[PDB]
């Protein structure tokens, strides 16, 4: 919940004045604000190149398995991780 | 640029124009249309390219008054463009014989309109709505007449003189929303009563609505205002600014309401006093329509 | 037969109640009642007589030659033109404190108010079902009480 | 430099003429036929509504009401629409009708205009001799050929015909016009410089101008009459007349008519009489503006793709003549596709000067239904080519003047600056070298002023 | 001080310097120059200016040709 | 062999009726090539207040040209037209622009009805690489979870722009049938120049209608086919309640210019980040902000504005048809009941009830712009009862 309020400064600016002007609590902040986007806004980090990866990446795992002696470690899945995510 | 077409819809309620004579007015129907005629000619006086469209609303019909149907223009159909090789009416012109080319054809046809006092169709009053599209098809053909470096600036005049009739409310509203597609200005001068519905039609257009100050005093505002181009009004800084318009009631009992609710999928928004569907015999799904009756 | 059945009854209701809205009904029948001896047709007789009367009056256009020269009715027609040509005394400079009265409320209070509307919409929502006494949860009936003072 | 007013002059025709003459002489220009002439050769939309009240305004409305008819939006356009309408001398500024100047029109025109608005069976409307279709003895598209070929025998004999023109004294006016001229032996009907410009023009209003200048060569007949008759031509066509132009005759009305079949726009039979004929020509004079109806013949589409003139349509010889002045030197056969030159057609404007719009006009007049399915931008870059070609050869701006150098002072030079700027006889100054470009016509007033001090 | 009945021509400085060369390549002495102001404004003895309407463009085209 | 055989194709098609009148009937067959499918409508039941979901395949299939320089160029340009003609016909609805790119799904524009926001999004969607493979499972995931929180009194339809490629997504999207069949959400795809059987089985298991793109004209047809709110499956809803009738406000009613601007972070309304002077007013929040005939965020009800949206479909159902005759009953003086002309290309268009004579340019003007015969007016309303 805390990475949500730090990576987004606009909602943090919203979240400031409930602590600054002491409007509500954090317990009340996550009780009536979010409640729907727990499935919607959290649908980014779970999917990530279609999780439960069966037939999406498997087409491209063999052609993108090698660029060079060190062509690896792109981002998160880059070119090594979903190999581990099947076996 | 362009050709600058005009459209004019005149109210001719012979019930009311008879009632215009019942007060023994200092402004009659004879005094009415002649102004409107030269008003139509005033359009023509800005440019040779200018063209007109004039129809009234008879109780049984709306015949094209301008330009003509009868054997004086059924074989003539105007001189400029696609000529009939017709000599006499094709001869005399230039700001004064064009009008008597069209003066005749209105007074002969309102004669054909004012010979049909034999109404038995249960006060079939002002039939504006179907009369509107009679222009709109014709100018669509006139759009297809020539467009090649020829922008059709059409402009619609509506003239009201009497009350509206009991016509179909949908078929009232739709053509304006179709005129909303059509991108043509519609302007309205009324004489006797106000039409909240037709001034909403003005609001759809962003045209102009006018209550007359006085029926014999309908020659100077008609000069200034109901006068063309959207150039003369987007530049002429004089707009009737008033357009007070509250609306939005419902249909079961009678109201004036800020909260509606539909009765079925059929777009039937009714008053709250409504147990069972009067839009159909299909019953309402029992989760929602008593929540209109719950809080 | 699903929207066939709607059409048979709603246009029937659009027939028996054709536009019972604001101006749409009340001016309508009132002037139809003003037509009066129209089944008696004595007004319609005079109408059809006046249909027959000014029948000839339009076409001659000698009466409708000079249905123009009334400069008596030009001045008044020039008048409400000139009257509406100059409205006056209505605070021409209406703003010019609005920049101070923007940046001070649109620094916190745009977002502060938004703190309410993220909540107050739900505050409308639990009461939008509460007399049915179904969505009656302790999580909600004191959430009525919670943010109320907050 | 070169004259450039002899081409268009389409509002000043009814202003610079009319304001160049007396109010009583333009009082004659309020013949009832001359009423339509006023409204249309002016084209403001803004003055075109300031008229519309006056049929209902007998009263002089106050000036401020229409001076403030239109607010902040386009006050200049209101002002530009105002004094020109006043410059027609059709208005009268009243003194203090109610306490302040409240303007009003000339009523005698309002008399004349309202008959052309509603009612009136008057002398131009009816009752004396106006018009008459009795039984069809002759047809218009046949006479449209006359309305084409007289233009040819006008316009070809300008360039020079292997055929011959008809026996006219008009050439001795067109040689007088400076369009044409002729040296003394044999009198060759050549072109001086200006018919060449009118060869590049295509409307009858120049003919009309020399026909307005027809009485100017020491002739004393109805200039009032002919310009009424100039309108009285502008009645479309479709009228033979039971010699109705002799029932409505006058002296110059019949004689100069002999010239209107020389000008071709009338068609006269045996004894130059028994009928009259207006040609379909009688509506493009009325504007002078381009007009979709002004298509003459409908050849086809053109283009100038790859600026290589790119077109065909074997047309009549006058268009061939219209490009015989404009494209020879790799002409080809049966389609009229003379190639392009960026020098020769450029040299073919040197005897005209710039034909800038007259290109663009004859762009939309080469093959006439080109704007039917083509681009709005018909020359993509090719206008600017024509422009830069026209902006190439124009290396000179001819201007005489008197220059004041080595002045004895420096601040009294600024006096003579302010003296000449008062006079408006300066064209340019150099203060850094104490120089002033002064007109030599307004030289004498400073020459008088300097000798006085 | 000095009555100057010359003719002002205005053009680009590209051609304004060129007329000096036409003055130096005049068949006679200096007439086309009387005094030129700075960059855009010159004065000519008005004799062949009408010829110089075409005597210049016939010359510059030929000189660049070879 | 083939140098002749390349020109055995040309030679006959060049050739026609010779002697006189050559290259003539070749033009006649081109007119005979025309006149494709007209309407074939006449439906009832459902279609009201759709909640559409634009789903875009962003893939390497776009790099093929096939109609345009890009298949998105075929796609994206006419979507704006499809947006505008939708908001023309159906303002009672709203559309979820969701973009699949690189095996995920980005809900690009939210489920809303603000056209400029949707169109500039498409204008933002111009320079899309469309890198990676399509994943519908991520698209249906957004489609579920969003429409899950929509009422069951909502029309639940999904419009998928798929580039006919391999449906590259795991997690038993075949089992998403019973997911969404139960969830009463309709899903309609049209294939770009090919077919996906699984997606074809998907739509036929849906009730959503599947098609294949033939041509750019044909691309427009099915858009136009899906402009109309379709009769989806039975037992969706009946009603939808607390349709807020608003007020326009002039901000000059009693107190003239007592407020320099009607958006100062405290006023009831003032929803969007911009200054305003008071134009509008909702019943339940009493929300005054920039005018919008849709809905709000604090009252949370539907900002219905009846002459616009309670009028649009309000005559889009009750249509009838005409007939065509080549005969000559010369009604009028060889005229039209509408535009009053004649060409006689043997399509004398007669109404079914009032039986009035029209042309193509009067039939089209009804059947595309007027949507009813006004000859029924003067004929319906005079004996109406
Ligand atoms: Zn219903
Ligand atoms: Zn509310
Ligand atoms: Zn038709
Ligand atoms: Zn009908």
């Amino acid at each position: 919940k805390n990475r949500m309020l730090q990576e987004d400064p606009v909602l943090f600016q919203l979240y400031k004045d409930l602590v600054v002007s002491q409007v509500i609590s954090a317990e009340e902040f996550w009780a009536n604000r979010l409640n729907v986007n727990a499935t919607d806004s959290s649908s980014t980090s779970n999917h990530k190149q279609d999780v439960g990866i069966s037939a999406a990446f498997l087409a491209d795992v063999r052609p993108q398995t090698d660029g060079c002696n060190g062509l690896r470690y792109n981002l998160t899945s880059d070119i090594i991780e979903s190999i581990f995510r099947t076996y | 640029d362009e050709l600058n077409l005009l459209v004019i819809v005149v109210d001719a309620n012979p019930i009311w124009w008879g009632k215009q004579a019942l007060k023994e007015s200092q402004f009659t129907l004879s005094k009415c249309i002649d102004a409107v005629m030269v008003l139509g000619n005033s359009h023509l006086f800005m440019n040779r390219s200018n063209k007109l469209a004039v129809i009234a609303s008879h109780i049984q019909e709306s015949r094209f008054l301008y330009p003509g149907k009868n054997g004086r223009l059924g074989d003539f159909f105007g001189d400029p463009g696609n000529p009939p090789e017709f000599n006499p009416s094709g001869s005399k012109d230039g700001k004064y014989e064009l009008l008597t080319s069209a003066n005749e054809v209105i007074v002969e046809e309102i004669k054909d309109l004012m010979t049909k006092s034999d109404i038995k169709g249960q006060h079939t009053e002002t039939l504006l709505a179907g009369s509107l599209a009679k222009a709109l098809c014709y100018i669509h053909r006139m759009n297809k007449e020539v467009k090649d470096n020829q922008e059709m600036k059409s402009r619609i005049l509506v003239i009201k003189a009497a009350e509206d009739s009991a016509l179909q409310y949908m078929n009232f509203m739709n053509v304006i929303f179709a005129a909303q597609k059509q991108n043509i200005l519609i302007d309205a001068c009324v004489l006797d009563s106000d039409s909240g519905l037709l001034q909403q039609a003005c609001d759809i257009t962003g045209g102009l609505y006018l209550k007359v100050p006085q029926m014999p005093s309908l020659l100077q505002y008609l000069l200034w205002v109901f006068l063309p181009d959207q150039d003369q009004r987007s530049q002429l800084i004089l707009p009737p600014p008033v357009h007070v318009d509250y609306r939005a009631a419902c249909f079961c009992h009678r109201n004036l309401i800020e909260i509606g609710y539909v009765c079925s999928v059929c777009l039937s928004i009714f008053c709250n006093f409504s147990p069972i569907c009067t839009t159909c015999e299909t019953a309402f799904k029992i989760s929602l329509p008593p929540v209109l009756k719950a809080k | 037969k699903r929207a066939k059945l709607q059409e048979s009854i709603e246009y029937e209701d659009l027939g028996k109640n054709n536009s019972v809205k604001t101006i749409a009904l009340n001016l309508k029948k009132s002037d139809r009642y003003y037509h009066g001896p129209t089944p008696i047709q004595s007004l319609q007789y005079a109408t059809s007589q006046d249909i027959i009367n000014s029948f000839q009056s339009i076409r001659q256009e000698m009466e409708a030659y000079t249905p123009k020269l009334t400069q008596v009715l030009s001045s008044s027609a020039a008048s409400s033109t000139i009257t509406a040509l100059s409205p006056g005394g209505a605070l021409m400079q209406g703003g010019t404190q609005q920049a101070i009265n923007q940046m001070v409320p649109n620094d916190i209070q745009s977002e502060l108010k938004h703190l309410y509307v993220a909540v107050g919409e739900l505050l409308r929502h639990f009461w939008s079902c509460f007399p049915v006494n179904t969505p009656f949860l302790e999580e909600k009936v004191v959430k009525m009480k919670s943010n109320l003072e907050r | 430099s070169r004259g450039l007013n002899r081409v268009h002059l389409q509002c000043r025709n009814l202003q610079e003429f009319l304001g160049g003459l007396s109010p009583g002489v333009l009082d004659r220009l309020y013949g009832h036929p001359a009423t339509c002439l006023a409204v249309f050769r002016e084209l403001p939309s803004l003055a075109k509504n300031w008229v519309m009240r006056m049929l209902f305004l007998e009263q002089p409305l106050p000036q401020a009401a229409v001076a403030l008819w239109v607010k902040k939006e386009f006050s200049k356009a209101q002002e530009e629409s105002t004094g020109l309408l006043s410059g027609l001398r059709i208005w009268h500024t009243q003194l203090l009708p109610g306490g302040l100047q409240g303007l009003i029109l000339n009523p005698i025109f309002r008399q004349n205009l309202r008959i052309a608005l509603l009612g009136g069976g008057k002398a131009w409307s009816d009752d004396t001799s106006q018009l008459g279709p009795d039984k069809h003895a002759r047809d218009v598209p046949s006479l449209d050929k006359y309305a084409e070929e007289r233009w040819e025998v006008v316009l070809h004999f300008m360039v020079g015909s292997p055929s011959a023109a008809v026996s006219q004294d008009l050439a001795q006016l067109l040689s007088q016009a400076g369009l044409m001229k002729s040296t003394e032996p044999g009198e060759p009907p050549c072109i001086t410089s200006a018919g060449f410009q009118f060869l590049l023009l295509d409307t009858p209003a120049q003919l009309w101008y020399f026909m307005l200048q027809y009485l100017q060569t020491a002739q004393s007949r109805g200039m009032d009459l002919v310009e009424i008759l100039s309108f009285l031509f502008q009645l479309s066509f479709s009228t033979l007349g039971k010699d109705y132009s002799v029932e409505g005759m006058s002296d110059s009305l019949l004689n100069f008519l002999q010239h209107l079949r020389e000008f071709g726009l009338v068609f006269q039979r045996k004894r130059k009489s028994r009928r009259y004929y207006p040609t379909r020509l009688a509506i493009n004079l009325s504007s002078g503006v381009s007009g979709a109806g002004g298509t003459v013949h409908q050849p086809g589409f053109i283009v100038v793709e790859t600026n290589y003139r790119l077109y065909a349509y074997t047309e009549s010889e006058l268009q061939i003549a219209l490009i015989a002045l404009f494209s020879e030197m790799l002409y080809r056969f049966p389609n009229m596709v003379v190639a392009q030159v960026t020098r020769e057609s450029v040299q073919q404007a040197i005897a005209s000067g710039i034909t800038a719009q007259q290109i663009i006009h004859f762009l939309r007049t080469r093959a006439h239904p080109v704007m039917l399915k083509q681009t709005p931008v018909l020359p993509p870059t090719i206008t600017d080519q024509i422009r830069l070609w026209e902006l190439e050869r124009d290396r000179l701006r001819f201007t005489e003047g008197v220059l004041y150098n080595q002045f004895l002072s420096q601040v009294d030079f600024e006096l003579l600056l302010a003296h000449a700027r008062e006079l408006g006889v300066l064209v340019f100054e150099n203060s850094a070298k104490r120089l002033m470009v002064v007109t030599p016509a307004g030289h004498s007033d400073v020459k008088r002023f300097w000798k006085r001090q | 001080v000095n009555v100057l009945k010359g003719v002002l021509i205005e053009c680009d400085p590209a051609m304004k310097q060129f007329l000096l060369y036409l003055d130096e390549s005049n068949a006679l002495g200096k007439k086309f120059i009387i005094q030129d102001i700075d960059d855009t404004h010159v004065f000519v003895i008005a004799e062949l200016v009408n010829v110089l309407q075409e005597r210049v463009g016939e010359l510059m085209d030929q000189n660049a040709f070879s | 062999r083939w140098e002749g055989g390349y020109e055995r194709t040309w030679e006959i098609l060049k050739e026609d009726e010779s002697g006189s009148l050559k290259a003539t009937i070749e033009d006649i067959l081109f007119k005979a090539k025309r006149k494709r499918v007209f309407e074939h409508h006449g439906q009832v039941r459902l279609g009201m207040m759709r909640h559409l979901y634009v789903v875009v395949d962003g893939s390497r299939t776009m790099e093929d040209q096939d109609l345009k320089p890009n298949r998105l160029t075929c796609t994206l340009k006419l979507l704006e037209y499809f947006v505008e003609e939708y908001f023309d016909q159906n303002p009672i609805s709203q559309i979820g622009i969701i973009v699949t790119k690189s095996k995920r799904a980005e809900k690009l524009t939210e489920l809303s009805g603000n056209p400029r926001k949707h169109i500039t999004s498409l204008k933002k969607a111009v320079d899309m690489t469309c890198h990676g493979e399509p994943s519908l499972y991520n698209s249906l995931s957004i489609a579920m979870q969003t429409l899950k929180h929509m009422p069951g009194h909502t029309s639940r339809e999904v419009l998928i722009i798929f580039s006919s490629l391999t449906t590259c997504d795991p997690s038993n999207i075949y089992d998403l049938i019973k997911t969404l069949k139960a969830a009463k959400i309709r899903v309609s795809v049209i294939g770009l120049s090919a077919e996906v059987r699984v997606c074809t089985v998907l739509a036929r298991e849906t009730g959503g209608t599947y098609h294949v793109i033939l041509d750019e004209s044909h691309y427009k047809e099915l858009l136009t086919h899906h402009v109309s709110p379709p009769p989806a499956s039975s037992s969706s809803e009946c009603s939808l309640i607390r349709m807020g009738f608003p007020q326009h406000t002039i901000a000059s009613l009693s107190d003239q210019d007592a407020k320099p601007s009607f958006s100062m972070a405290h006023l009831d309304g003032n929803t969007e980040p911009g200054l305003t002077l008071g134009g509008y007013f909702c019943p339940q929040c009493r929300a005054k902000y920039c005018e919008l005939p849709v809905e709000c965020k604090i009252c949370g009800l539907t900002l219905v504005s009846a002459p616009h949206l309670a009028r649009s479909y309000h005559h889009l159902f009750p249509l009838d048809a005409f007939q065509e005759i080549p005969l000559e009953e010369y009604n009028g003086e060889r005229f039209c009941y509408g535009c009053q002309g004649e060409l006689k290309d043997q399509h004398v268009y007669v109404c079914a009830v009032c039986q009035n004579v029209f042309c193509v340019d009067c039939d089209v003007f009804v059947h595309d712009s007027l949507h009813c015969c006004p000859g029924c007016i003067h004929k319906i309303p005079a004996p109406s009862g």
